[PDB]
């Protein structure tokens, strides 16, 4: 009475079939038997990585047994589970656990070979003392079966320290299944969910779904890194096809909050809030816009639906009139139904037939896009609004970098050569070198490709290479070997990776740093991934890898290209994408400088409302006093800087330039007054 | 992870089959220190990623949290004074 009362059946709900399709798997169940059905060492205990399916395996061979498909001795034998959780509690006094323990035992003594004990995560018996022992005695005599599955790492953790038993069990291996064997238990399994939620499935989205939670989820293992995305889709579908469908149940959340703020912002006695207020009743107005031409959209397809689905129903009712006429031997109706009403309801129906949004099935996109939601990574099908920024990129990225078209290009055409699904999916996004002349670009061209991608200017990781100027310090972005002084913190890059594998990494005067920091970049290029100190292995295949120095700094073309292979391997060299030059800036190229530097000035002194008013001449000796050729556009900023702010200031906390004023400059013989 | 003394330990059934629907929240790099050591537990948890919000939106978190605070302190709260206790 002890098992029925403390353990739980296991055939007895399979005889109710409460347990899931074990499609596959047919080399290891037999491999159990021919274990368990032994005369010695009848144990067997599962190895395996966490989610390979191991209890899978178990409910397997119960449902073989209640079936009927296993060798002789194997009939009607109720596998039973038990359950130290619910043994061992309330029983607070000193003669009750070990008491209950060996109840259950002598009632499974008593019944010779029918029960086969099962103990899902075995190494919960390595103590529950306070015991835990009195396993020993009766495997001495092969008087249980007693099957385990537990994790691979658990084992040598929690049983291997105690060999004594290890000698008493039966090692089996489960190895994760590869990407066919996946589709097949994903085809096997699509009903149970088609029927709990309430939508279809196609089978290139069970293709899809085990295809790609290969390559993007590096964390988890196929049987079920591969059943989340399709048990995710599947209750998005059905949330989507209740109330009204997502991308109008965000568009009609931000109207009426914006509607809210502005309700109340509108009653305020100030002037700086009466600038604000100009700007959100603009936006709620042409995002009620948006609002209007996607509902109309969504409120047809509807309506010719229903009309198709009309069409159907008088078609069909036609055919059964024909049935009808052909029943009475009607010929005045008999073919005017047969090629008269019923083709022509028919053609009707297929004229409105093609009549996309919300289809009735989860395609194979909408895994991609839960794959997209997980893992921050997009890969969806440049849905005809990101394909117009993919191709103004480039002028885009002049809005912040000027010139160097050579090197816009080539990093523009380092994306797109991405999101098109072409290039290698075995090395990261792109991984190239700028070096030149110094202040150039080749730290702000960085920065505008990180926002471009982001919109916010701090979501790139970096690290600066002037720091790592010996060996030992190549462990601050890998974290520390096991069992030293920090520990628990890991590494500084690897960790900024592991979270968010979508960023873009930054190398700062990369030849400041000691060449052994260089010999982690060879296998970080060319194969995307590396081992920090835990053994963790993160992947660089989606991050965009950037480097820039200051090599030469004076030679054409040939001199930087000579330090280059004097101060770099070849084999490392080698691994790149295009090796960019920059060229320097020209005289004519400082005024569209000089003019985004003003901007950017103006913008800066405009929470005070404060806004100048420049001359041409003005911009024009600006752009033609601080030129010389050797230390690029930092001089146009100090001279900037010198000759207005402090002029500014001077004439600011002197009274006289209050707030909410406009102030116009204008040259002098040499300076420029106010 | 603790309560032991075989704890934490007695959920890993019922949470597989979603029983009981499980909530939680943790910071960022605890997680990895007190939970990814367990990969047996955390393969069973739904991972959902909350990134920081920027001035942009946060000026609307506090135009929407003025007034909880209006009532509590007997004063009132200027909007130019919301959007600067976030730019600065
Ligand atoms: N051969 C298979 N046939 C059908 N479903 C499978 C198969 N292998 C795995 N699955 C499913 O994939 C999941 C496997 O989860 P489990 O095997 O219970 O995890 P586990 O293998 O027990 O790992 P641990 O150590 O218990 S965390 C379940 O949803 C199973 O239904
Ligand atoms: N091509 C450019 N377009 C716009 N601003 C630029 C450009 N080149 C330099 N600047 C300005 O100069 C600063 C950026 O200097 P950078 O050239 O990015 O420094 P750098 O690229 O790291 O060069 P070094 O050799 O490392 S000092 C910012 O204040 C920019 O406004």
């Amino acid at each position: 009475q002890a098992l029925q009362k403390y353990s739980t059946d296991l055939t007895a709900r399979a005889r109710e079939g409460k347990l899931d399709p074990v499609i596959g798997r047919d080399n290891e169940i037999r491999r159990v038997v021919q274990v368990l059905s032994r005369r010695t060492k009848n144990n067997p205990v599962l190895i395996g990585e966490p989610g390979v399916g191991k209890t899978a395996i178990v409910e397997g061979l119960a449902q073989r047994i209640v079936a009927g498909d296993v060798p002789e001795s194997l009939r009607d034998k109720t596998i039973v589970a038990l359950d130290l959780g619910s043994m061992v509690a309330g029983s607070k006094y000193r003669g009750e656990f070990e008491e209950r323990l060996k109840a259950v035992l002598d009632d499974i003594k008593n019944s010779a070979g029918q029960i086969i004990t099962f103990i899902d995560e075995l190494h919960t018996i390595v103590g529950a003392g306070a015991a835990g022992n009195m396993i020993k005695p009766m495997l001495a005599r092969g008087e249980l079966r007693l099957v385990g599955a537990t994790t691979l790492d658990e084992y040598r953790k929690h049983i291997e320290k105690d060999a004594a038993l290890e000698r008493r069990f039966q090692q089996v291996y489960v190895g994760e299944p590869s990407v066919e064997d996946t589709i097949g238990i994903l085809r096997g399994l699509k009903d149970r969910y088609e029927v709990h939620h309430g939508v279809r499935i196609t089978d290139s989205a069970l293709v899809a779904a085990a295809t790609l939670s290969d390559r993007y989820i590096t964390a988890r293992f196929l049987p079920d890194k591969a059943i989340d995305l399709v048990d995710e889709a599947a209750s998005r579908l059905r949330m989507e096809i209740d109330s009204r469908p997502v991308e109008i149940d965000e568009v009609e959340r931000l109207v009426r909050r914006l509607e809210i703020e502005e309700m109340a912002l509108s009653k305020e006695e100030d002037e700086a809030s009466a600038e604000r207020l100009a700007k959100l009743r603009s936006e709620l107005a042409d995002q009620k816009e948006k609002l209007a031409e996607l509902t109309t959209r969504w409120q047809n397809e509807k309506n010719a639906i229903e009309i198709v689905r009309d069409l159907k129903e008088q078609l069909e009712a036609l055919r059964g009139e024909s049935e009808r006429a052909e029943r009475d031997g009607d010929l005045a109706k008999a073919a005017e139904l047969r090629y008269g009403r019923i083709p022509e309801v028919e053609k009707k129906l297929d004229a409105a037939l093609p009549q996309v949004m919300l289809k009735e099935e989860v395609g194979p996109d909408d895994i991609a896009d839960v794959v997209s939601a997980w893992t921050g990574i997009p890969a969806g099908r440049l849905l005809e609004g990101e394909t117009a920024k993919l191709l103004r990129m480039e002028d885009e990225l002049g809005k912040r970098v000027i010139g160097q078209k050579a090197a816009v290009t080539a990093v523009s055409d380092a994306v797109r050569r991405s999101r098109a699904g072409v290039s290698d999916p075995n090395r990261p996004t792109g991984a190239f070198m700028f070096l030149g002349p110094t202040g150039v670009g080749k730290t702000e061209l960085a920065k505008a490709l990180a926002d471009f991608l982001f919109d916010d200017e701090r979501a790139m990781v970096r690290i600066d290479m002037s720091e790592y100027g010996e060996k030992h310090t190549v462990a601050r972005l890998i974290g520390a070997p096991p069992g030293y002084v920090g520990y628990e913190a890991g590494g500084q890059l690897t960790e900024a990776v592991r979270r968010r594998p979508y960023t873009v990494v930054l190398f700062d005067e990369i030849e400041k740093a000691h060449p052994d920091v260089f010999d982690v970049l060879l296998q970080v290029l060319d194969e995307g991934r590396l081992t920090d100190g835990h053994g963790r292995t993160v992947d660089f295949r989606n991050t965009i890898l950037i480097l820039t120095s200051n090599l030469g700094s004076g030679g054409s073309a040939e001199q930087v290209l000579a330090a280059v292979r004097a101060t770099f391997k070849p084999e490392f060299i080698n691994r790149l994408d295009d090796v960019l030059i920059f060229e320097g800036l020209n005289p004519e190229e400082l005024v569209r400088i000089v003019d985004i530097q003003l901007a950017q000035l103006g913008k800066r002194l405009a929470q005070r409302r404060l806004q100048l008013q420049v001359s041409l001449p003005a911009k024009r000796w600006l752009a033609q006093r601080g030129f010389d050729p050797v230390y690029g556009a930092r001089p146009l900023r100090r001279l900037v800087q010198q000759a207005i702010g402090d002029q500014l200031a001077k004439m600011l906390l002197a009274g006289q330039v209050h707030d909410g004023d406009t102030v116009p400059v204008n040259v002098s013989p040499d300076a420029d007054s106010l | 992870v603790g309560a032991g003394a075989d704890a934490g330990n007695m959920i890993k059934p019922m949470l597989a089959r979603g029983e009981l629907r499980l909530v939680g929240a943790t910071t960022l790099d605890e997680y990895r220190k007190h939970i990814e050591k367990d990969a047996a537990l955390e393969r069973r948890f739904q991972q959902v990623y909350v990134g920081e919000p920027s001035v942009e939106d946060t000026i609307g978190i506090l135009r929407g949290l003025k007034d909880r605070y209006e009532v509590h302190h007997g004063v009132r709260i200027t909007d130019s004074a919301l959007v600067a206790a976030a730019t600065l």
